[PDB]
């Protein structure tokens, strides 16, 4: 029922505006490990709040650490090393002004629901 | 920061981390239980070390971010992510020791 | 039998080390994702002949279109959109100087033998 | 480079990009058969889409790097690409269709 599982089964014209929509924004990789999580928060608060902002970016890097003991468990190597990679990249570049992360994930949440009104006003 | 990559290559793969995640395992025992405690407590023991070098590594680069860091500059980032801290008590069993291990590198 | 199965079987004293190679290096995904096709390869000559390793690295790029088509058979959309970034990357971060990547190729694989090394050294 | 970067998202997401991949397979249709050819016409014809798409990408990004490409440059990454494009027919006829594409937005 995610709105992440839900973009997937689109019709090839609508994922390449995904993708595009993943062209060094956030990465993807989080954006689907994390999909129930992120799709919990309030990003749009966050994006206005910076104090709740600097939580939200903290209590991310902590989902990562439960979904690198899941792959752990699944002997999944690789996806234990991007998990690793992911949390680094995510530090440098966006804990100096955290907010700015908030105001990313809320935005590429809102382009996939105009992305997915697309998709059902062009299937009728 | 080199110093910085080195510690963290030594947590990772050197004597210093196995004595930093032997330490973390029994001051996460021995605090006031929460479910994070208890979820790191369940853990099988390879997959518990790994997380708790990850969970440092992250509070040594909240404390230092850039070669120019200095150790006043370590008062502001730890005020920054108290609020967080507060509702993550294991996160700030972890804080305290990336706090001594980060001090011994910094000015 | 390929060298990266065998090296994702150590320890995780071991484990570290490899992800200690992989750290912007060479992007562990396509390392992976290659592996067969990679173990294969002289990147050694490659390394020490920039005619070979400029073949190599648009080979290269043509595997990662290979993957891309399987993943897509298998509606995998992550990975669609990774392979699609790796390539993006490695245009970007070799195709000046291509014989650098190869002699970055060649290295971690010689990098990847010395940990073995050590594993079956400290096994006994 | 701006136009690249417009001139590839209308290749993914415009009708610049349906024309593209209807002339590419009609080529490839039409070429003498190499196993690339035939593996390629017995592509699902989504998959076989997006892998034109990304193999012109991949021309484009070797015709043009940097804002700075003029159409003088083209000549040279093309020559450093002949060899390869000798043993790999289908990239040959994909490189025309880039080459043609690349012009355009170039000097
Ligand atoms: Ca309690
Ligand atoms: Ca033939």
């Amino acid at each position: 029922m995610s709105q992440w599982y839900e973009l997937q089964q689109l019709d090839s014209k609508f994922l390449e505006q995904v993708h595009q929509l993943y062209d060094d924004s956030f990465p993807m990789e989080i954006r689907q490990y994390l999909a129930q999580w992120l799709e919990k928060q309030d990003w749009e608060h966050a994006a206005n709040d910076v104090s709740f902002a600097t939580i939200r970016f903290h209590d991310l890097l902590s989902q990562l650490d439960d979904q690198y003991s899941r792959f752990s468990l699944e002997n999944n190597f690789l996806l234990q090393h991007n998990i690793r990679k992911s949390k680094r990249n995510l530090q440098d570049n966006f804990q100096e002004d955290p907010i700015q992360m908030s105001m990313i994930i809320y935005s590429c949440l809102k382009e996939e629901r105009k992305i997915l009104e697309n998709a059902q006003r062009f299937n009728q | 920061h080199h110093m910085l990559e080195t510690l963290i290559n030594k947590i990772y793969t050197g004597p210093l981390g196995e004595e930093l995640v032997q330490t973390l395992y029994l001051r996460i025992w021995a605090m006031e239980e929460t479910p994070e405690s208890l979820k790191i407590l369940q853990m099988r023991e390879d997959i518990r070390d790994q997380v708790l070098k990850m969970k440092t590594e992250r509070w040594l680069r909240t404390l230092i971010r850039g070669e120019k860091t200095k150790l006043k500059d370590f008062q502001k980032r730890y005020e920054e992510v108290h609020p967080y801290l507060m509702k993550e008590k294991v996160e700030q069993v972890i804080m305290e020791e990336a706090w001594s291990l980060a001090a011994h590198i910094v000015q």
